Parts: C-alpha cells; structure tokens; sequence
C-alpha cells in the first residue's frame, strides 16, 4: 500500500532485490500508484510499451520531482491488471526490458525523439515478434517477466530495481526500463471484445539530488 | 538453443512446460507422448503408448510440466533421430456456446540443473551483407 | 575454469577487430580506430547477449608486411598509440600529437613478437552500457543509443620510420580480448541480421530462416 | 499414482478390500493407467460396457503379460472422467458388474464370441433399463457403483478386487468384471453436445503364472 | 547358474573384473544362458566368430530388451563346450577379441553390413592365421583367451566385462567383443568326424536405458 491512493494489494519481485536506499528521499509524495490509462486489448492488438520513468514525468509528485530535481534515483513496483470475464481467452507477457534500445525497421536511420519519448501515451509494437529491436519474443523471458493467462489469473506484479551502471541518472533523456505487454495468444470470444489492461506504476526508494 | 549453438557437446535433462490459453470453461484432454530417440513417431493414439507419456486434462490443469530425460547430445554433424515430444487430442474441445471455439497452447523449454555444455565454437546463426556506418569507426 | 559455460571463459576468446592495410609512401599514411564493441558480428552478438559489461580489453597488434606485384622485407618500427576519450588525435602521420607526453604509445618493431597492451576498465560509470535507451547531451539532435560513457578509446597506429618506404604494403591486424569480465542482466539473442554498427535496426532476410515474420525454417505442417 | 504415465490422482473403494497379494508379480510394468478411448456421450446415448480384463488384452505391458502368461491374477483401480462444462446437465451410473452374464433379446440363442468379446472397442447397451440381462437398472446400485452427477462432480473412482471363486483364472475366455456406464438422466443443453467420457483402468496386485 | 534355464556350471575370468553394476537392470530376464547352434568342427574347418551382442539381438529377453531399449550396458559370461570322445585329437583357441575391426582381403573397400552383422549365424574366418585383420593368431593370446585341448579338457569359460570407452552404447550398430574359436591343431581320427562345438552366452550386469 503506497500513498493516500490505496489502489492494489501486493507483498512477484525481480533480480533478487527488494528496493532499499543504497538529500531528498520522498516516501509519501512519490511512493504511490500512478494508474495510467487502460488500453483496449482487442483481437488485432500487437502490443504496448511504456518507457519508465518517461511515462511518469507528467504525473504527480514524481513529476514535480522531475521538473524540480536534476538527478533521480528510484526503483519501481508495477502492477498490470487485465479485467476480463470467464469467457475471454488470452495470454499476455508482461515483460520489463532493461535498456530497450529500440530499432527502426528497414532503414539506416536511428529512432528520433518522437519515436522513443511518448510518456503517458505509451506506444505500440510494430513487429512484436522481434520486440522492435531484432531480438526475439521467444527468448524474452530472460527479463523480469510475468504471465497474465486469462484462464488462470488476470493480474501481474513486477518489481523494478535501480538499473543503472551510474549511481544516479538524469531523467529527461535516459529511460532505464521499458514495461512491455505483448499478447502472445490473442484475445478470443465469439461476439467479436475490447478488454482493458490497466497499468499502475508505483515508485519505490525515490531519491532526488540537485534542485 | 541459442547458447547451445555456441557449443559442440550438450548433455542434460530438458524440461518442457506447456500452457493452455483458452477460456475458463474449456475442457478436454491431451495425451503428451515422449518418443525416445530412434523410436517410432506415433500416428495412432493407441500405439502412442510405448514410452513415457502423460494424459493432460486442460479442463483442470492449465499448465503441465514434461521432463525430458538425459539425451547426451552429439555422441554418435549428421542428421539422425533425436527424440520427439508428441501431443495428440484425447477427447475433444468442449467450450460453451459463448467462448471462442479455437483455443491455443504455448510451450516452454528449460534445461535443468544437470545440463552441461562443452567445447566452444562460433554460432552458425549469424553470417551476410554490408553494414551501415562502414569504416565510420576508423 | 570450472565449467566452459562460465562468463569469463565464454567471452574472453581473442577476436579480430581491426584490419587496415594502410599504404605508406612518399591522413592516409596511418590509421586510427575507435575502440568499440560493434565491430565484428561474431563477437558483437556475444556481447549483446548482456546489458552491462565490465571488461579489461587487451589489444594485441599483429603487424605483417608484403611485397607488391626488391626481394627483402624491411624491419620497420611502429607506434600504436592509445588516445582515450579526452584529448586530440594526431591529424597527420608526423604531427605534434604523436610526441604527446600523455597518450601512451607502444614502440614495437615488425620483427618482434606482436605488441600487446592492456586497456583497463575505461568508463565513467560502473559498467559499459552496451545498450543505451537514451539520448546524449541536451538536444533533441542527440542520436539514440550513443552514450559517451561507452567509447573505450582510439588506437592511432603509424610507421615511425621516414618516407620513401617503397610499396611494401603494411597489413595491421588488431586482436581485442576481454579480461576480468563481469556481465550483468542477460538479454535475448539477436536473430535478425544487423543493419548498422550504431544501432539495433532490423530488416530480416527475404525468407526463413532468420527472417522478419519467420525465424525458423518452415516445415510443411505441424505433424511433420 | 501408477506407472511412468502419471494420469489421475486417487487414494472410492469397493467390497471393503484394498488389494493385497493374497511367480511373476508386476508392479511397474502393469500397475499403470491404460487410458481407453473417450466415448461421445450425446442425448440419445444408451450406455457403454467394457468387460475387464478383455479390454486390456491389447494394451500395454498387461497385454504382453496376457499373451505370455497362461494364468493371471489382478485387481483393478478404475477411473471414469466426464469432462463437461457448467452448462451441461446429466447423470451417469458408473457400475462395475461382477460376472455380467449378458442376455440376447427375444431369442433362445446364447450370445456368441463377437457379442461378448469386444476389448478396447467396448460395446453399448441395447436395453439399458434391464442391463441387457433381464434384471433392472433400478436395483443396480447393489454392485460397486459411483455417481457422476455433472451438477456436482464429473469424475468417478471404483476399485475392483479379485472376483473369482477360483484362485487364478485364464484371461482369453473368462471376464470377471464389467465396467458399465449408463446415463440415467440424459445429457442436456439447448444447442443440441458430444461430451466425452474418458476411462482409465489401472491394474493392481498383478500376478501371472505359467509362461 | 543363470535364469530358469539351468545349462552349465561355472564360478576363467578376464581383465580382473568380475561384473558389478558400475533404470532397468534385468537379473532374471536376461541373466541366462542363450545356447546358440552347435557348429560342426571337421578337419578342414577354419574358424568361427560371433560378434557380441549382435548374436543376441534375436534371442530371448535380451532380444526384447534390445528392440525396446535404445542404450544397453551388459557384461557377459560365455561358455564353449566341444563334446568329443577320447579318440578325437585337436585344440581350439577360444579367443574373445575386443573391437574386432575385421579386414577385407585384397581390396580397398571396407566390409559392409552383411559381412560384419551376422547374428546367430555367426560367421567363419577366411584367413584365420591373421585373424581376418592383418594381425596374427600367434600373438592372439593377449586377449581374454582359453584353450580347449581335447586331450585334456573339452570346455572353456571366459567372462567378458563391459568394454567401451563410452559408458553405455547403442546395440544395433556397434559390437564390442567378438568371440572367436580357431582350431589351431585340426581335428583328427582315422575314419574321416563332425565334432560339435556348443556356445552358451549368458549376459551379466545388464542395464538398459531409453525405452
């Protein structure tokens, strides 16, 4: 439970690291679930990707601690929930890619500022089979990942530790992680369904230096 | 199978895991045969009972784990017969009138603790053409 | 090592990274090389299995010599000078910057064994960001994936001897070999062919295997 | 759990006799679940009957221990599972008839070899109300029986002890038991459903004498 | 004494290794003497050779454990008996050649499948003086060997341990040993005699992996 906004209930972690503080350390301002917009998962939906903390420069006391702090240091605690009934079938891969250097298809030109920086809007995979960077989705379970199989569960929980070689980073140009939700098995029902996928990001162990 | 293409001799128990991804009401059974190497690939479901096989009811379970035993790898560059994992329908697919009638499986594979790779060679996967920013590091 | 699957043993095979048959006669009289991971795609695909690395590269300059289509091969003196990511490179073959009292040259003859220096962990951060999801500097014009805390350095190599060296072409091979490798956060192996040495663009082959829409070569049916 | 084929999970018994060995005694060869074919239960399905061990002369290491052993001695552990959803209605009687001397209707001629011996194919009741032998289904709960009521459960489990006056028997001519599945309440849904009924037979306390 | 077939009585061993198990381990199925056919030793008989375990793929519970097991692991205990009277004279060398890479005479072409694989039929040396592989019979007592001198004894006994660099082997393509019986001193009597030589092979310490 994080912040005055009681949203979801957690205690799956990642990299064996529950976040601890390894100066401004927010614990009631930023440590709260910033629920994003719920994206409509249909039958022909390819994927979605949110680059953290680029998705949180806009929203909340974390967003004020980006515009008023030059260097940040934060781990995350993320929570994806896919509210579908007992007649929907489908499977998501909620994968959290560290340093997702995306690729541009078929050209020699690197991605620009308006292909990598989206923010709260998120984005969408174009070739999700190779994760938009030439690798493979079939091997993409080496990351911190979690399965939303709508037969079994409908929710996910990944913890994202501080993933930089640097001790602290500046937020408006670099993005550590990349939450990415790829429907492996596409959604099915006979009526032919816009099932929503709600993403709540909660920062953990925030530090901010340089007013 | 991308780390083991950087090597010459692999050996150890693999571990397959399948995961049914249909609706909550979808019931039926799948029989999952492991054919040990050199054996006969089953076609009838009844002659498929020869080695290790499991009847997996995906109405109850949603995921099964199928250990493949020791294989010992390239102990014989040459095409041959090295195992099969075979999955027949046992019953049918019983979905109700509201769920979609075309369900799906996905399958996973992990080596176990006794997996051992040795003698290192370069990967056959990568090669082909000229790259961009050629001589731009010079 | 204990096993041959250990990361120190998996990566520290000495790989060729540069090869410049530079012609010296009486800019083009020498070569430099930006030391980067992205040179030869046999080693590049192995270093891009990991996100963060921390390796002391050793550099083993092998210098040969060959007569063009005079019967003896002259034993020249060379200079492989490691310019880091700091001060200027020599603009000419005999400028002032070769005589720098800070860039650490080596002075090796052809008839010696191959020269060998060990460039240490050369970064600002605690690891090499192989993949960088950000932008350099401040502008929107900073290219994607180019971190200034990733360039190991430069390696300007010249023939120390004076001109009129007549048409014996000098082919210089340079072998990088990581040491003390500590590797963090592994990644999926790249399956589509490369486009540039700068970024992770993807095009695929025309048909499978290693294509965009099908990575494994197509069998006839699932019951094959 | 019997054999390398892990099929179903048990511990209902019958006749107060968990099987014990009262010479070749298979315990890893025969003691395993030989899953038969799943028969389609529809609305107009009368019944099904499998004469044991005539259904298992074909299948498995038990079938090799029939063709290579003159006398057998085995108890059973049987398991019927009827995989239908929460919209199917119906009720089975999984009855296990010892010495099911069947009858031929309307004639003075006894049943032949090709009316009693079927094997893996099983068979079907013609007049299930009198169990094809002039008795009654309404009194047929005096046998080892079990109810599959698709409202409540969908599975059954009967244990079949050694049921001979003789100590050991020869298998190719006599059949002790007769697993019989009679749908009392026929299957119902509005679409007008081929619900399958899967039968797994596992032998217990196998003995075989006379190579 | 091995198996239900009590054949011959033993306790000479070889390589200092009485077999022990260094998964299916037959001890009553395969551990029994598979008596082959008795070959007629005459005056002009050159020799006989049986490649083990190619001679036992056909015969018995070992033969079923070849066709139903991909990898085998077995030592042997062999027994040759030459039943001749007190008027026959002669001497056999019962030699057990490990890895008997035979040779084809006078040609550059290697032996095929139908010169090496015979099975229960056995085979016959063509040039027994060089053991059909260019070596020598005069030095062939470096193997596990045994002398049947019909003046003194008429029987032989060799124990054959597991002779592979590999831990387990596949049987239908490789043959470890080669029992070979070469009459050094040819048989003699004045009538001008088809003295039989009976070979009993008993496996020891059978292992079989891979159904």
């Amino acid at each position: 439970k994080l912040g005055n906004s009681a949203i979801v209930t957690q205690e799956c972690c990642a990299y064996g690291e529950w976040p601890n503080y390894l100066p401004t350390q927010p614990e009631t301002a930023t440590d709260r679930f910033y629920t994003l917009k719920s994206v409509k998962w249909e039958a022909g939906s390819t994927g979605w990707w949110w680059k953290l903390p680029d998705a949180l420069n806009n929203i909340g006391m974390f967003g004020q601690n980006v515009q008023h702090h030059y260097l940040y240091r934060s781990g995350f605690l993320i929570h994806v929930q896919c509210n579908a009934t007992r007649f929907h079938q489908g499977a998501l891969l909620v994968v959290a890619i560290p340093e997702h250097q995306r690729g541009a298809h078929n050209t020699n030109t690197s991605p620009g500022f308006d292909d990598i920086m989206k923010g709260e809007e998120g984005g969408t995979f174009n070739h999700p089979y190779v994760l938009d960077d030439g690798t493979s989705l079939a091997c993409a379970t080496i990351f911190p990942h979690q399965w939303i199989n709508l037969r079994t569960n409908n929710s996910a929980t990944i913890v994202l530790p501080w993933m930089n070689a640097a001790p602290m980073d500046f937020p408006l140009r670099h993005n550590q992680w990349t939450l990415a939700i790829i429907p492996v098995v596409p959604l099915g029902t006979r009526t032919m369904s816009m099932v929503p996928i709600t993403v709540s990001i909660a920062p953990m162990c925030c530090e901010f230096n340089g007013l | 199978g991308n780390i083991s293409r950087y090597y010459t001799h692999w050996s150890g128990s693999l571990e397959m895991t399948f995961m049914f991804c249909g609706s909550f009401m979808a019931t039926g059974k799948l029989i999952l045969c492991y054919t040990p190497p050199g054996g006969s690939c089953p076609t009838t479901r009844e002659t498929a009972m020869l080695g290790t096989h499991i009847v997996w009811d995906f109405g109850l379970q949603s995921s099964v784990t199928l250990i493949i035993p020791w294989i010992s790898g390239s102990h014989y560059s040459t095409n041959a017969n090295v195992g099969y994992v075979t999955c027949f329908m046992q019953t049918n697919l019983i979905v109700p009138s509201e769920s979609s009638d075309t369900c799906s499986l996905i399958g996973f594979i992990a080596a176990k603790d006794d997996f051992s790779l040795r003698l290192m060679r370069d990967s056959p996967d990568i090669g082909i053409d000229h790259l961009h920013a050629a001589e731009a590091a010079y | 090592g204990v096993s041959e699957t250990l990361v120190e043993n998996f990566l520290s095979r000495a790989a060729l990274v540069s090869k410049r048959s530079f012609e010296y006669k009486d800019d083009k009289n020498f070569f430099k090389w930006t030391i980067n991971t992205r040179s030869f795609v046999q080693l590049r695909r192995k270093l891009e299995l990991f996100t963060y690395l921390r390796f002391d590269a050793e550099i083993t300059i092998l210098t040969t010599v060959a007569v063009n289509g005079y019967m003896g091969l002259p034993n020249l003196t060379l200079q492989a000078m490691f310019v880091p990511t700091g001060a200027l490179t020599p603009e000419k073959q005999d400028s002032f910057h070769w005589q720098s009292g800070s860039n650490a040259s080596v002075f090796f003859k052809i008839s010696d064994p191959p020269a060998r220096m060990t460039i240490p962990f050369m970064c600002i951060n605690s690891a090499y960001s192989v993949f960088y999801d950000g932008f350099a500097g401040f502008e929107k014009s900073g290219l994607y994936g180019i971190n200034p805390a990733d360039t190991i350095g430069n390696l300007c190599v010249r023939i120390v001897n004076e001109h009129q060296p007549v048409g014996f072409t000098v082919t210089v091979r340079v072998y990088m070999k990581p040491k003390h490798i500590k590797a963090w956060a592994p990644r999926p192996p790249r399956t589509l062919p490369y486009m540039s040495i700068a970024n992770a663009n993807y095009k695929g082959k025309k048909r499978a295997p290693n294509a965009l829409n099908a990575i494994i070569g197509n069998r006839d049916s699932v019951k094959t």
